[PDB]
């Protein structure tokens, strides 16, 4: 109720603030979707994490570990080994560095499949792309055969850093595409 | 018909709150068109607010029974259930037990139909910090305002009570806010959509300097109780009331403050781009009606908002969409 | 104890205090200085806490368009639309379904699949993660973002989650691997 005030007030302030909110209860929503200039289509959300918590814990029941999983994709966290740690700590750690990102992909994309530039991604790039944003628009997460990369499709990759993920953005068929190591794959290939 | 036993206000032999009761589909098959809505925001043990002090003047015997206007209270029910005893002699009135914020509510209620929409709480007046107490109110009014309705929205009219009168800023948009503003300043207030206990309190003041101006305006708001009501109120025996003999019916003449349009009838010559002064006289003299004041748009160039001119100069140019505030018999 | 058990009923937990997390396990090298992402019950799936969605604020900020990401999986597909219509406060309204919008029924899923058996368990009978996704993806469409490993290599049935591994990282027979999958 103190949150749905303040959003209240900002909003009746200036309407076009973008607002992100969080909430502890998920019939307190319905509240603040009512509020007039509220507007989920200009960026206006509501972090909701008893509904949040519940999904996580519920897609576990239909994959065991998958909470833990998803939810180190949603913090920052860089991977720092320290001699004590077992293998099993190293191997989890290492994973824990991963985070999600949205970058664009490079014309060199153009034209393939998602299974064709996920196969890029992956053995090249070293970047796992598992969706994309299809041009209004819309997200599709591992689309099949039938879905092409459009020019300048956003593409959600999961990767240890920012400057991972921005080789997707230089690569080129031409000028990287014999490069073994991917610290090389870099400055737009021009 | 029955009324009151001193002829002020129509009257209905006592019932049972469940005669009175509706769901969602009861409400939403009755014809539900130019009512009264109450949004009551209320705990079952929350402090009585008197409803008989709303109902009352909307049941003034000098209305026709086909003119009184319906009214739904949308409410807790445990509530509406021990200030019912006082609200079941008025006829015409209904109850859809439940919160105000479903949105399910409004609509079997039409409230995209209704002649005016009133936002009130029995809630506790300082249950935590300023910021909160009016938040069930603001947050009604808000979804209300926000709703869309099939062949609306801002076009319902609603007034609202604010238990703090700070909360005014947050009532409304397009607006321009400042919290050193008083309240009879800001434009919710200007235009009739807010009101608070505060712009009362020279009710005292006034009682003092002329005790006749404050019968006055009681003559008026209450729809015309006088001390012999409120003595027959005083024997706890409830309103008493009957079929009326025409030496006390003749009190059904009363004065009443009405609204009349300048957009069509005998007065539009003068919404034409007349002054105020030619229509008060004009008004007064052909239908002995005393215009007091008039409600114009705020914009007019958008929005349905208007504002409200009290006793404008004699010389005040009209527009023909303004209402004019009048006093009437008929 | 259960007659045809105990430590093999899969749980999982919300905790109210993070701290806790030492309490719910045994057979762990507690200590109150690990923050709860190290600790073995959260790094095995076992342990929940609202802690770790904080950054959902700040990443909602950086790219709305991945927190809509992880909804449509997390709430297996609740549309704003959805959101709309429980906001009308009549409850979720339903009944029987046109093609056009049944057609949206091809979502995809969030599923694990194991490498003892079927066509995969060629890759788990000592291939590399890399060789897996490739074939996996190239074949049936899936797409491998993990693994799920069991920690005593050598008792207990405890698994660790392991996000993304490298090209070259080995697989063990035993191993669960998580997809993304259609069908
Ligand atoms: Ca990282
Ligand atoms: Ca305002
Ligand atoms: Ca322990």
């Amino acid at each position: 109720a103190a949150n749905i005030m303040r959003v209240i007030s900002i909003k009746n302030y200036h309407s076009d603030i973008k607002v992100i909110v969080q909430l502890l209860q998920y019939h307190n929503k319905a509240y603040l979707l009512n509020i007039p200039s509220w507007d989920w289509k200009r960026g206006d959300d509501a972090v909701c994490v008893a509904e949040l918590k519940l999904g996580f814990i519920a897609q576990s029941c239909l994959a065991p570990g998958f909470s833990t999983l998803m939810a180190n994709l949603f913090t920052m966290r860089s991977y720092k080994p320290t001699p004590e740690m077992s293998q099993w700590q190293t191997d989890y750690m290492r994973g824990t560095g991963m985070e999600m990102y949205t970058e664009y992909l490079s014309s060199a994309f153009n034209a393939l499949t998602f299974p064709e530039a996920a196969e890029l991604c992956f053995s090249k790039l070293k970047l796992l792309l598992l969706a994309i944003e299809v041009r209004e628009s819309t997200l599709a997460i591992n689309p099949g055969p039938k879905v092409k990369i459009e020019n300048a499709t956003q593409g959600f990759f999961i990767a240890e850093s920012a400057e991972e993920v921005k080789r997707a953005f230089y690569y080129c068929k031409n000028c990287h595409a014999n490069v073994s190591d991917v610290r090389q794959i870099k400055k737009c290939k021009c | 018909r029955k009324f009151d036993s001193t002829g002020m206000f129509h009257w209905c032999p006592d019932r049972p709150l469940n005669d009175c009761l509706q769901d969602r589909s009861q409400a939403s098959a009755s014809g539900l068109r130019n009512h009264v809505v109450v949004c009551l925001f209320a705990d079952a043990a929350s402090p009585l607010i008197g409803l008989r002090n709303l109902v009352m003047p909307l049941r003034a015997s000098n209305f026709h029974y086909h003119e009184l206007k319906p009214t739904i209270i949308v409410g807790n029910l445990d509530y509406l259930h021990r200030e019912w005893k006082t609200l079941q002699n008025f006829p015409k009135l209904s109850i859809l037990p439940g919160s105000p914020l479903n949105r399910a509510n409004l609509r079997a209620v039409n409230i995209n139909l209704c002649d005016m929409c009133v936002i009130v709480s029995a809630k506790d007046r300082n249950m935590e910090d300023p910021n909160l107490v009016d938040k069930e109110a603001i947050l009604c009014s808000l979804n209300i305002k926000a709703m869309t309705f099939d062949d609306a929205g801002a076009n319902v009219p609603l007034i609202t009570e604010l238990a703090n009168d700070s909360n005014v800023q947050f009532l409304d948009q397009d607006d321009d806010d400042d919290p050193d503003t008083e309240l009879y300043m800001t434009q919710p207030f200007a235009c009739g959509t807010a009101f608070a206990v505060s712009v009362l309190d020279s009710l005292m003041s006034t009682s003092y300097f002329n005790d006749n101006a404050l019968t006055l305006i009681r003559t008026l708001i209450t729809g015309g109780a006088t001390p012999e009501l409120e003595q027959i109120l005083a024997e706890g025996a409830g309103m008493r009331g009957g079929y009326c003999s025409p030496a006390v019916l003749a009190n059904r003449d009363r004065c009443r403050v009405a609204q009349i349009s300048l957009f069509d009838g005998p007065l539009a010559q003068f919404g034409q781009g007349g002054h105020y002064g030619e229509l008060f006289v004009y008004a007064l003299r052909h239908f002995g009606i005393l215009c007091i004041g008039l409600y114009r748009f705020r914009d007019t160039n958008p929005s349905s908002k208007r504002y409200v001119i009290t006793n404008p100069p004699e010389d005040f140019p009209l527009l023909p969409t303004d209402q004019v505030y009048v006093l009437t018999y008929k």
